[PDB]
């Protein structure tokens, strides 16, 4: 799929109306590709875990899209393991936990038995993820961002869309729920991404997964080949650019549009 | 520049003085700039000593002149013509006012300037040239046209055998001028871009402001309240430097503006006291063709003229001698 | 003399910009200022060789009404004109008409205007009250008088 | 105006000389409710800070960091702050501090500069050169000292490449020295990236470990959170003040803001460089920063040759209402005996004041705006504002069949006026 | 200004946008220029249609 | 290549400021210059019509 005109946020923490100001900061350019990762996460048998390493290219715009809570978080750090700090995020169920602390290996919950969801809809025996460490730097639990909207009779679909930068050590969480029906993957229209955290954190961020549970599988196919192709996804990461991104707000201060400066001529 | 350069503060204020009489000289410079504009209008319409006006009935001789005269139906006694003019010509501005900058009203207003274009349409259509040389005089308007004739090389009888079909050209052309300028969206494009220039003038100046210029922060107050007074004034000395060339580099742009202006305003007063204050023989100075005799028109920071030209047509070819 | 050579440049360089920049705003003010002298001088040269040199049939050119003459005058930084100009007085106001029928053909005034003072018709020149007595060559006919 | 112009007789005519610009009438500082005391204090109670190479970041959380207290508990040493001055530290607001504990040779704790570039810097730590920060120390060599040598104080003497700054890791490697594999341990053409200082209590200063504080903090578009117990102060909607809104130092008129923020959005901006709307620390209220009601002054005078009174134009105001209204010591300028003058006369380029405008027109020599002149004549010699006469009313009846002819003449000599040549000039 | 006052250097280059817009108004300046010398041409000679 | 970054830009930015203010002197010389070529192209202009 392509990222049309999604991928921009409030540059800076002020507030302007009517204005045309310019930015210089990170965005995510206009109609770049972004990749899938489509994962089945059967939990059948042996093993069924498709959530693949990410490079981390300078912050990843993330966005997905569920019913109530498939995605759970996001891993950060280079070594994946307890020698550095891994900027570990759990979306609880009505709460935060975005903790830094060493952790020797992230666990799993369990692979149940075969009959997965026959009548099995409860929810328990989640992941527990955090591993003891004697060294851990302190977290940030906080209200939830994962608010839902309920949607009758089809229609609805609430995408999550998320941005995670580093930049001088400060690493930055934007975030957006829109509601808005989809047709195709990353519909059209325009969406500001508002400021929601901080983190005054410094350490090696060139590596990342995705978080998301699925013991009970809920209509998720798969494939077996690359390419450029349509379908059922179920999120999509896209690399932000260093780029001179223009703004247009309007009278009630809402970023109405915004402008590429470095993608077609007209628009420079 | 107390309020432009540095943000009423006392500190920056005593080195503002300590750079001398910049401030002086370019107070001076707009000011001489301010009293040009005034005079600049004085020249283009303040021609004529008396004000005139046109007789209740106003049988012109068949000629037309409602698009031209003013209506007193209207509050603002001005033509159709003006009124369209005014219209098409759209004149932020609270945050210009924040800064130091002001706007001075011209002297003579809009509704005053309307009523020396009056009077200047009074004495051509009723007394023609000879109010530009003397005492008006009477004069019919159909005897007018005939020695406006006389001056560009036909005969006076030529107007009179054709006064009916003369007038309604003339009725018809001016017509099609009101609507000319409604069709054309660039009709005014000299008139609009003398008000857009000022306000994009004015628009640089204010956002000059953020320009740090080597400084920590282009607020002056940050400065005063964070670093402390024996060494902030290297900063501060190095954005006044920005800041005052800043206001200079915009006070000698105006001087070459207002430059560019004198120079069309002088060719408006120049056409003024001779399209319309009377007939020329100078070729294509009062529009193309023979220059029969030509109406001036209020306009938003201009003039806009109406030029009546003779263009010959349907012509057949002979053999001389 | 007050303060070490090694030092002195940073306070001297200091003053040579606000001191040449100084010197720079006068450069360049004298530069307006000389073109727009510069159209006076032209506007002068032109008077000079169309109002003393001659008769400018211009209005309000070479003075307030018809021009006739003018005389330079040396002046200090510039010149002085004495335009010499007509301008009429004490008229008269009188009934006109733009032809004349005789003999059921129009008759048209080849200079001047008809005015008649109230019983015999006149043709007279515009800018004097010169009547003259209606004869066959002060006027011309151009088709009948209908 | 004989004081601008620089000179004892003045010319008729209108001159600008000055600005009208009300004052504030109190000061107001508005800080956030919460002050509790910041624990960056104990640091200087503490004696054992860390050894230099996985330096730690004590951040200080929401609280308030009463300077004068740390000044108040023993003398310091370096105390070389490059960025806010360090001694009014106390009314502007810090986003988020980060000091860290640090203590490094006395030889080289006057290279606190981020401009000593070797061990120190490229790999201990390295300061970044747009960094704003001080740097703080007091004596440290008695109370930790060892008399064989303060093994203690190791740090990462050599590391794989050069330190970048804001970076944070243990070099666990050894050096490649020659042609050898540093992955076993060896001690020929391969060492081992280590020093130790080895301090003793009786040396110089110049060989006397000293603990340094690196303060290091940056101003942020975050809420404030670290500016002190310094007294909030009551609100006004409708007066000019001298507002200190989270360390945010300006004045002008203080009113309610209809602009509507986001539930996040803190700071409001005009399409200009001045801050425009704030949202109040307190109540969260969201206010509407205007400057405070000004405008520039012209004096209308006749010339000094004639008489003495003058006609004051208050440029582009209202003037019903602001300069009325004016209380004692209200603007700076004063001559305030003119607070209610003679008559005062609205005009559309501000009121005039001094001059009683009259219903009778005339061409005037002292223009002013908007079609209003003045003059100074008789109703007993005053200043009238008339409107300026656009010249005699005159008539003429234009008929069908009436010709006007002049019967005479009159030869009238005018004159005109030409610059030709200005004087010529020449600098060296 | 980003070739004549900085050689083509992105150290210089970002001190030179941190002087704000004294190059946006030259290079606008000069573009005027350039439209007047066609334009001066179009009523020198473009006299006949 | 020589100088230490950290205060470069202290002779950067005064060898920028002369090296801008020559440039913009430059367009200032050639505004007058326009303007005279202005006078110049319209009374050739009234020579031809
Ligand atoms: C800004 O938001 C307000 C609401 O917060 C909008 O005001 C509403 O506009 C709709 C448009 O038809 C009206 O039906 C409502 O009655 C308005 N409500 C109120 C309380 O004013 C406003 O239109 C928005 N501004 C825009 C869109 O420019
Ligand atoms: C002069 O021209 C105007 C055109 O503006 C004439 O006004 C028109 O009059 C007719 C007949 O009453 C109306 O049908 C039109 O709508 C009018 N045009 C308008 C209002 O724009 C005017 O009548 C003409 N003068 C004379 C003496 O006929
Ligand atoms: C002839 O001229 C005389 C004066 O030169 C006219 O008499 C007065 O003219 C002025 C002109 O503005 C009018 O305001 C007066 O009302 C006139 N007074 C009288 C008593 O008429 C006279 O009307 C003119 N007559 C003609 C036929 O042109
Ligand atoms: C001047 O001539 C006109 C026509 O040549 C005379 O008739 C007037 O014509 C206008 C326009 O058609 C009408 O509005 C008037 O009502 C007409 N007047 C009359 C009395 O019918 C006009 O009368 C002549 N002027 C004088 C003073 O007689
Ligand atoms: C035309 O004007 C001239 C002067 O403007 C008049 O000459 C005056 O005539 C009176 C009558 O005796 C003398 O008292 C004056 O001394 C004369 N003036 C001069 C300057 O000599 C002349 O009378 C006028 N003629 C008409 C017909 O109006
Ligand atoms: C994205 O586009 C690039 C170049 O257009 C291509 O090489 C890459 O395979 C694409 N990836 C996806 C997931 O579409
Ligand atoms: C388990 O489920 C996955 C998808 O949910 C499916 O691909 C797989 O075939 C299932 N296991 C078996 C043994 O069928
Ligand atoms: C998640 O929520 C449960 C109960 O709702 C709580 O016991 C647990 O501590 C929470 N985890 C985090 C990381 O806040
Ligand atoms: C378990 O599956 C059976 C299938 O017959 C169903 O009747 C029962 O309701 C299911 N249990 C629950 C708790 O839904
Ligand atoms: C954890 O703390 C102790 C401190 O010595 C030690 O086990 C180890 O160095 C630390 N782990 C790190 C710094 O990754
Ligand atoms: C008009 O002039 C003639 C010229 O002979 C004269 O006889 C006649 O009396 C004049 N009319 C009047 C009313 O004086
Ligand atoms: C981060 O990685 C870069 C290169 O990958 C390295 O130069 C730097 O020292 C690393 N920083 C830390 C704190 O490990
Ligand atoms: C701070 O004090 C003000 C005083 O009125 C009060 O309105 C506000 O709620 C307080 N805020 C907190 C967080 O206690
Ligand atoms: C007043 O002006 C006149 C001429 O304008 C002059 O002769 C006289 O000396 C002046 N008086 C004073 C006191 O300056
Ligand atoms: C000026 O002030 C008066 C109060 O006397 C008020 O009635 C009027 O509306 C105000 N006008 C403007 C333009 O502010
Ligand atoms: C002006 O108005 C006053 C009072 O309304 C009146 O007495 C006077 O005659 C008027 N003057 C003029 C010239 O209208």
């Amino acid at each position: 799929t392509n990222s049309f005109t999604r991928g921009v946020y409030y540059p800076d923490k002020v507030f302007r109306s009517s204005v045309l100001h310019s930015t210089q900061d990170l965005f995510l350019p206009f109609f770049s590709n972004v990749t899938w990762f489509h994962a089945i996460s059967g939990t059948n048998g042996t093993k069924r875990f498709d959530n693949p390493v990410l490079p981390f290219n300078d912050g990843v715009y993330f966005a997905s899209t569920e019913k109530s809570n498939i995605i759970r978080g996001w891993i950060f750090g280079t070594t994946l393991d307890s020698k550095t700090q891994s900027l570990l995020i759990v979306n609880n169920a009505t709460n935060v936990v975005i903790k830094v602390c060493e952790f020797q290996f992230c666990n799993d919950p369990f692979l149940d038995v075969y009959y997965h969801k026959n009548n099995k809809s409860w929810m328990e025996s989640e992941f527990r993820v955090y591993s003891s460490a004697n060294n851990c730097t302190f977290e940030y639990v906080s209200q939830p961002f994962l608010m839902d909207l309920e949607g009758k009779q089809g229609n609805f679909k609430n995408l999550r869309e998320f941005v995670f930068k580093n930049i001088d050590g400060y690493f930055k969480i934007y975030s957006k729920h829109t509601p808005i029906n989809l047709g195709r993957d990353l519909p059209q229209g325009f969406s500001a991404l508002e400021p929601l955290v901080d983190l005054p954190i410094g350490i090696n961020i060139t590596r990342f997964q995705t978080l998301l549970a699925l013991h009970r599988s809920y209509l998720t196919p798969g494939d077996s080949s690359s390419g450029w192709t349509a379908g059922a996804a179920a999120y999509y990461v896209g690399y932000l650019q260093p780029r001179t991104f223009l703004l247009k707000y309007n009278e009630n201060g809402t970023i109405t549009d915004a402008v590429d400066c470095a993608l077609d001529p007209l628009s420079e | 520049c107390t309020m432009y350069i540095c943000g009423d503060s006392t500190e920056c204020s005593n080195l503002l003085l300590q750079y001398g009489s910049f401030c002086t000289q370019l107070k001076r410079a707009l000011t001489g700039i301010a009293v040009e504009q005034d005079k600049n209008t004085q020249e283009v319409f303040a021609q004529v000593k008396q004000i005139y006006k046109t007789p209740p009935i106003k049988y012109f001789g068949g000629f037309n002149f409602s698009q031209i005269l003013p209506d007193p139906s209207k509050p603002s006694k001005r033509s159709p013509i003006e009124d369209l003019l005014f219209n098409k010509v759209t004149l932020l501005i609270c945050a210009q006012k924040f800064n130091g900058l002001t706007v001075l009203p011209p002297l003579l207003t809009d509704e005053m300037i309307a009523q020396y274009t009056s009077a200047l349409l009074a004495g051509t259509i009723t007394s023609g040239w000879t109010f530009g040389a003397g005492p008006a005089l009477q004069i019919p308007f159909p005897m007018q046209m005939a020695y406006r004739f006389n001056g560009i090389g036909v005969t006076q009888n030529v107007l009179y055998e054709n006064q009916k079909l003369i007038a309604n050209q003339f009725n018809s052309a001016i017509g099609k001028i009101q609507d000319s300028l409604s069709s054309t969206p660039s009709a005014l494009g000299k008139l609009q871009d003398v008000v857009n220039h000022n306000a994009q003038a004015l628009n640089t100046l204010v956002k000059q402001l953020s320009s740090k210029f080597g400084a920590i922060s282009s607020v002056l107050n940050d400065i005063l309240s964070r670093l402390d007074p024996p060494e902030a004034e290297v900063q501060i000395d190095r954005l006044i430097t920005g800041r005052l060339q800043s206001l200079q580099t915009y006070v000698t742009q105006q001087l070459i503006r207002a430059a560019e202006i004198r120079a069309s305003a002088n060719l408006a007063a120049t056409k003024m006291s001779e399209c319309v204050l009377g007939q020329s023989k100078r070729v294509d100075f009062c529009g193309k063709g023979y220059h029969l005799m030509s109406f001036p028109q209020s306009a938003p920071h201009g003039v806009v003229f109406l030029h009546v030209t003779y263009v010959p047509a349907q012509e057949k070819n002979f053999t001389t001698a | 003399s007050r303060l070490d050579p090694p030092e002195a440049e940073v306070q001297i360089d200091r003053l040579i910009t606000g001191r040449l920049q100084s010197l720079q705003t006068y450069v360049t003010q004298q530069l307006i200022r000389a073109a727009e002298i510069r159209a006076s001088a032209n506007l002068a040269a032109t008077k000079m060789s169309e109002c003393v040199l001659g008769q400018s049939k211009r209005v309000d050119f070479c003075g307030k009404g018809y021009h006739l003459m003018s005389f330079p005058q040396s002046a200090p930084h510039g010149v002085v004109f004495l335009h010499v100009t007509y301008v009429p007085a004490q008229e008269k106001n009188f009934t006109t008409a733009p032809a004349i029928c005789h003999d059921g053909k129009a008759h048209f005034p080849r200079e001047g205007v008809f005015v008649s003072n109230g019983t015999h018709w006149f043709v007279t020149q515009r800018n004097f009250y010169e009547p003259q007595i209606i004869t066959t060559d002060n006027t011309f006919v151009s088709g009948n008088c209908d | 105006t004989k004081c601008t112009l620089k000179s004892f007789t003045v010319e008729k005519g209108i001159y600008q000389t000055s600005n009208f610009r009300v004052q504030p009438t109190e000061s107001i500082v508005r800080f956030p409710n919460i002050t509790n005391l910041c624990p960056f204090d104990e640091v200087f109670n503490a004696t054992r800070f860390a050894s230099v190479y996985a330096w730690n970041r004590k951040r200080i959380s929401n609280c308030v960091a009463d300077y004068s207290v740390l000044y108040n508990f023993a003398p310091f040493f370096a105390f070389k702050c490059y960025g806010v001055s360090p001694t009014k530290l106390n009314d502007l607001c810090f986003t988020n501090v980060y000091a860290d504990s640090f203590v490094i040779r006395g030889n080289e704790v006057s290279q606190i500069a981020p401009g000593q570039t070797g061990n120190i810097a490229d790999y201990n730590y390295k300061l970044p050169d747009d960094f704003t920060g001080c740097v703080i120390a007091w004596n440290s060599n008695k109370l930790d000292s060892k008399v064989g040598g303060n093994y203690n104080y190791r740090y990462r003497l050599f590391r794989k490449s050069n330190l970048k700054p804001f970076e944070r890791d243990i070099s666990t490697e050894i050096y490649q020295a020659g042609n050898k594999p540093c992955n076993g341990v060896a001690g020929v053409n391969c060492y081992f990236p280590l020093q130790s200082y080895g301090f003793r209590p009786t040396y110089g200063v110049g060989h006397q470990p000293y603990r340094v504080v690196v303060l290091s903090f940056e101003l942020l578009h975050a809420p404030a959170t670290v500016c002190g117990p310094k007294k909030s102060t009551n609100l006004v909607k409708n007066k000019c003040v001298n507002f200190n809104f989270n360390g945010l130092t300006g004045t002008g008129v203080l009113t309610e803001s209809n602009k509507k923020f986001l539930p996040f959005q803190q700071f409001g901006r005009d399409i200009a460089d001045t801050t425009d709307a704030v949202r109040d620390p307190q109540t969260l209220e969201i206010l509407d920063i205007t400057p405070c009601s000004f405008g520039g002054v012209s004096v209308i005078t006749p010339g000094t040759n004639t008489s003495n009174q003058v006609a004051v134009l208050y440029q582009g105001v209202n003037c019903t209402e602001v300069p009325v209204a004016i209380h004692a010591d209200q603007l700076t300028p004063t001559w305030r005996v003119y607070s209610t003058g003679s008559n005062v006369f609205q005009t559309r380029a501000g009121c005039l004041i001094g001059a009683e405008y009259v219903n009778s027109s005339y061409e005037c020599d002292i223009p002013i705006g908007a079609g209003i002149c003045a003059s100074y004549q008789t109703q007993s010699q005053s200043i009238i504002a008339y409107t300026m006469s656009l010249g005699a009313e005159n008539s003429v009846a234009y008929s069908n069949n009436s010709i006007a002819i002049p019967t005479n003449f009159t030869i009238s000599v005018t004159t005109e006026i030409l610059p030709v040549s200005m004087t010529k000039t020449s600098v060296d």
